């Protein structure tokens, strides 16, 4: 018995694609490379080594790269080279670089809330009384959930308000040669959200008895907060 | 600038947030489907069951559909404490990093970015924080033979805060991380016991800048 | 349950080897279990006194059993009665 | 499959239920994400695989237990190596147990690329590029970090040495 | 731990190990990572 999986480059980039049955032998049934995660079929085996891309199981990854066909590789996991080593030798820098990298973690999703009674037995009086009969279910998941809501709230409290005062960036722009109007928040847009938080912003995207509460702090008050710890920082 | 670039060239920096994103709406909208399942029942819509049924039997189908909805909904409730407790150790995480990071710096290697961490910056997402890190990293190395201590009387000196490093013909100290060569002298170093002891040592000058000036 | 597909693995559905013969090997014995020596007989006990007549070592059928006599009552409790032909049981008791 | 079994008429109330069906599978599969993801968190610390050195001068300091060895197959150190026999010493149905995105033999090059790195480079492969250092130079650094002068690793570096081999 | 303490020495006491901390070596089991931590003690005292 077998799950099949199908490895797809992406629809918009091909329409061709590599079932792997996941488990069964290649023999089974009706380029069917033998791996060791199950039976490929509809891939070629190349000798060469590649970073990973569409990962299969043991070892073996599928790519839409080598006119065009899925191949799927070992997944070498980088290139091997020695750091020459004596006892009298020794390496020293003699130039340094600056760089940014960016770490993203998530703070709080949307307070639901479900009122027990009405999702379980609908509007009717008469459905809502056997509802009844069960006691503490309704209440307790009304409690769970509006805990989460709280966290939720919490959550941001705890990363975002760790200052006392709003700190407000100076007007004069002598920062040492160090541009930072990007990070920092412009007068001319609304909201007081920075550049780069804009296209933060931009690329992420009562209805029937559940309802989805308001955050206790605005999108424009958590942009002054991180705001005015970036203020603080710089002055 | 080159930030700036990949932000709006990509979604695969919120992919880490929009993951999370897109997980809890998946998840809500499951469970609100579970609606129209029947589990069970003669017919999914709750009015409807009521409508055409007589207490004692719309009684049985009713409790036949609470305890379906009943455990859809204590599902939606166990995957939301789940999440919500993940969500918590970011935020813990994520204002270790909103302070952390951003207050101070980290002497914690790779905690706070890669390489050593100059300073950072957090910039406001939907659900969630992310941080900006600047860090340094040496990029450029040239070989340079070295040795432990120098014996110049019989005495071999250290250096204060710097190994000592020899391009072949003469010896002077520099920083590990940057190269700037300083002549060795006794300022820059300290003598303790007999240059016999010691595996590697090298025979040099020390400077004493008080002697030519005295002279 | 959308047009486009991003590149990556999913896992659509469940593949099973379907078998190729049914094979059947039920036992060799040729007699067959009787059920008139208990049905159709002189005589019962009283209702606080029965008798385990008990059935051991043949081939059964039921078939026979739903039209030769219209019996009154039929209840067939655990049980399919229509599927009681293809089955083995163990030890089966009649009372009476 | 496990719910329904084989027959076909199982299968039938089971689609009346729902997605229950499907979201179970569906949390299964993010559980072992995680534990290959987890994995590669944990052991994908390393841009490029170092090498081992082939000269052994280790300043007085003896890693034959925890460095790889080329001679036994599978290249897991004497205390990599022997873990597994210890751990080895210590579908069937509805279930399969699907194999990790990195092989066992994969997660010993990450670990020999960790352990090259420290010797070789120090701190510095982790931050960048890594610097190839003297081993007792790196320790004296290191002794600088904890408030111990480095003369001090220096002077008696022969009876430091003696201490860690004796203490691996 | 990995990346806090096979990477560079860390100042947070018994973050690694026991007591003051030199450096740390990874290691790899089934299912695990175990880590072989080096650390510094001081042996003996002299009033004064
Ligand atoms: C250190 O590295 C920096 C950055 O790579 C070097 O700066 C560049 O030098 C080249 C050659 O002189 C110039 O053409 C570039 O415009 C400079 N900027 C950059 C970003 O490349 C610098 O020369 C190097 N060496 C030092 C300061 O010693
Ligand atoms: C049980 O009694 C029934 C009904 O009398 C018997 O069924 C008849 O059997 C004879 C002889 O085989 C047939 O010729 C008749 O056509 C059957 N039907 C009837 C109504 O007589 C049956 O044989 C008896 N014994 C059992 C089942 O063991
Ligand atoms: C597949 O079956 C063939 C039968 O010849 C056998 O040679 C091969 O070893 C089998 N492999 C697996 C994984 O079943
Ligand atoms: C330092 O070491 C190598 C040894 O081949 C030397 O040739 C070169 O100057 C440097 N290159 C390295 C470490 O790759
Ligand atoms: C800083 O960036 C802004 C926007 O790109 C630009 O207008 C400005 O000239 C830059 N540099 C300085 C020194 O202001
Ligand atoms: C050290 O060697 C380099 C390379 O030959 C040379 O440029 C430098 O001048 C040397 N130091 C002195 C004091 O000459
Ligand atoms: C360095 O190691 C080599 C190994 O061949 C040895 O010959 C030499 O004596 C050592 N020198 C020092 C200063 O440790
Ligand atoms: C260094 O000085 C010592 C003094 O004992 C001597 O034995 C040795 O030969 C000298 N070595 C060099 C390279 O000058
Ligand atoms: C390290 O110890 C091993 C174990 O016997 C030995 O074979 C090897 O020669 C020693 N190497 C050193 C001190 O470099
Ligand atoms: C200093 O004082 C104590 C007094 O009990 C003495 O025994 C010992 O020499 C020193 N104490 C320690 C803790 O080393």
């Amino acid at each position: 018995f077998g799950g099949v999986s199908v490895i797809t480059p992406g629809t918009n980039t091909s329409n061709q694609v590599a079932v792997l049955y996941q488990g069964v032998n290649c023999t089974e049934v009706p380029n069917v490379f033998q791996t060791r995660a199950g039976c490929l079929i509809g891939a070629e085996h190349v000798n060469n080594s590649y970073e990973c891309d569409i990962p299969i199981g043991a070892g073996i990854c599928a790519s839409y790269q080598t006119s065009q066909s899925i191949i799927a590789y070992t997944m070498s996991l980088g290139a091997e080279n020695s750091v020459a080593y004596s006892n009298n030798s020794i390496a020293i820098p003699t130039n340094f670089t600056i760089s940014v990298t960016t770490e993203i973690l998530p703070v709080s999703m949307t307070k639901t809330s479900v009122d027990c009674t009405m999702y379980i037995c609908g509007d009717s009086t008469e459905c809502s009384n056997l509802l009844l009969q069960y006691g503490s279910f309704c209440t307790q998941l009304n409690r769970a959930l509006t805990g989460i809501a709280v966290e939720q709230d919490k959550n941001t409290q705890e990363v975002f308000a760790q200052v006392k005062q709003i700190y407000k960036t100076p007007p004069i722009k002598d920062f040492g040669g160090f541009n930072f109007s990007q990070i920092l928040p412009d007068p001319s847009k609304p909201s007081k959200r920075s550049f780069i938080e804009d296209l933060l912003f931009n690329k992420v995207t009562k209805f029937n008895g559940l309802t989805v509460l308001p955050p206790l702090l605005t999108d424009e008050m958590i942009a002054q907060y991180t705001s005015a710890l970036l203020a603080g920082t710089i002055t | 600038g080159k930030i700036q670039d990949s932000l709006s060239s990509t979604a695969s920096a919120l992919g880490k947030l929009q993951d999370v994103v897109n997980q809890n709406a998946q998840a809500l909208n499951t469970l609100v489907k579970q609606l129209s399942s029947n589990f069970g029942a003669i017919s999914s819509v709750l009015n409807d069951i009521l409508s055409r049924l007589d207490p004692p039997e719309a009684e049985v189908q009713i409790d036949r559909l609470i305890t379906g909805r009943l455990q859809s909904l204590q599902t939606y409730v166990t995957q939301q404490l789940i999440r919500a407790a993940e969500i918590r150790a970011s935020a813990n995480l994520a204002a270790t990093k909103m302070s952390e990071c951003v207050l101070g710096q980290s002497k914690r290697v790779d905690f706070c970015g890669k390489g050593y961490h100059l300073m950072s910056f957090p910039q406001s997402a939907p659900h969630g924080v992310v941080f900006l890190h600047v860090t340094y990293v040496p990029a450029q190395e040239k070989n340079f033979t070295t040795a432990p201590a120098i014996c110049h009387d019989g005495k071999a000196h250290f250096p204060r805060e710097g190994v000592f490093v020899s391009n072949g013909t003469h010896w002077f100290v520099t920083q590990r991380n940057f190269y700037e060569p300083q002549i060795i002298t006794t300022d820059n170093t300290f003598v303790s016991g007999n240059c016999d002891v010691v595996i590697g040592i090298v025979n040099n000058t020390v400077y004493d800048p008080l002697q030519p000036e005295l002279d | 349950k959308s047009f486009t597909v991003e590149k990556g693995i999913y896992q659509t559905s469940n593949f099973r080897v379907q078998p190729t013969e049914s094979i059947v090997r039920f036992p060799n014995i040729t007699n067959l279990c009787p059920f008139g020596e208990v049905f159709n007989a002189t005589r019962f006990a009283s209702v606080y006194a029965w008798n385990r007549k008990r059935i051991s070592n043949c081939v059964a059928d039921y078939s026979v059993l739903y039209n030769s006599a219209s019996f009154s009552t039929f209840k067939c409790y655990g049980v399919s009665p229509t599927k009681l032909n293809d089955l083995c049981f163990t030890n089966v008791y009649a009372d009476s | 499959m496990y719910i329904c079994g084989d027959s076909t008429e199982c299968s039938n109330l089971l689609l009346q239920y729902g997605s229950f069906c499907t979201q179970l599978n569906r949390a299964l599969t993010g559980i072992a994400v995680e534990q290959d993801k987890n994995t590669q968190e944990v052991f994908a610390q390393v841009k490029q695989i170092y090498k081992t050195p082939p000269i052994k001068d280790f300043g007085g300091f003896n890693f034959s237990q925890i460095l790889p060895d080329p001679s036994k197959p599978s290249k897991r150190s004497f205390i990599e190596d022997l873990l597994f026999n210890k751990v080895t010493l210590a579908k069937f149905n509805g279930l399969t147990v699907l194999p990790p995105l990195l092989t066992d033999e994969m997660i010993a090059q990450y670990t020999s690329a960790l352990l090259a790195g420290t010797i070789t480079s120090g701190w510095t492969f982790g931050a960048g590029a890594a610097l190839q250092i003297p081993f007792a130079m790196q320790m004296a650094y290191r002794f600088n970090g904890i408030g111990v002068t480095q003369n001090v690793l220096y002077e008696n570096q022969k009876l430091i040495a003696n201490q860690f081999n004796s203490a691996i």
